[PDB]
């Protein structure tokens, strides 16, 4: 396994993921990793993207997927099925996620991580979503539709 | 004394050059930090466009 939820209380508040080498968590996922490999390494808040980062333990280095810049428009996979994305506009069908979904990744045809979602935003019969992505010069970048709510 | 002192009557031209350089070398570390952090919040901006 590549994503590991985290929990407060027993609850699922949010998922972590491994990407390029790096473990990924937003901010405002409260709560313990189920992985004690994980949950032990000392992670640094990354504000400017509500991201929590560390070093992959030389250990689990063998659970990272690769990620790209190269998202052209289309149809992308995640945990809770297609995702659409166009105009520089990740979107999902209302419903289809809420909060505690926060930190899935969203993976292109090949199997490469193109963002991480924090939020989203329900317009009419479509959410869009607050993802984390890389720009055309693979420069990460933090996209919030306005009024996004985190998951 | 026949002659009125002044609060910078003592003060010499090396103690103006020190009180120069300390004023003037704070102030303009501290411009420099802000300066460095405006400059990052453009560079960040055009990240995202």
């Amino acid at each position: 396994d590549k994503t590991f939820p985290i929990m407060l209380n027993g609850q699922v508040n949010g998922y972590a993921c491994v990407v390029g080498g790096r473990v990924f968590k937003p901010l405002h996922v409260e709560g313990r990793i189920d992985n004690e490999q994980l949950a032990a390494i000392k992670l640094k808040k990354a504000s400017i993207y509500d991201l929590e980062y560390g070093d992959v333990p030389q250990c689990m280095k063998s659970d990272t997927l690769q990620y790209t810049s190269d998202k052209p428009p289309g149809f992308y996979n995640w945990h809770h099925g297609a995702v659409q994305y166009e105009n520089n506009r990740f979107t999902v069908p209302r419903g289809v996620g809420g909060k505690g979904d926060s930190g899935r990744p969203i993976l292109d045809n090949k199997g490469r991580v193109v963002a991480i979602v924090l939020g989203g935003v329900n317009e009419g019969s479509r959410t869009a979503l607050s993802v984390v992505t890389w720009n055309q010069k693979g420069v990460t970048v933090k996209d919030t539709p306005e009024g996004s709510e985190p998951w | 004394a026949q002659h009125t002192e002044s609060f910078t009557s003592a003060i010499s031209a090396t103690a103006w050059s020190w009180i120069k350089v300390l004023v003037g070398g704070t102030s303009a570390f501290i411009v420099l930090g802000l300066i460095a952090t405006a400059v990052v919040a453009l560079v960040l901006f055009f990240h995202r466009h």
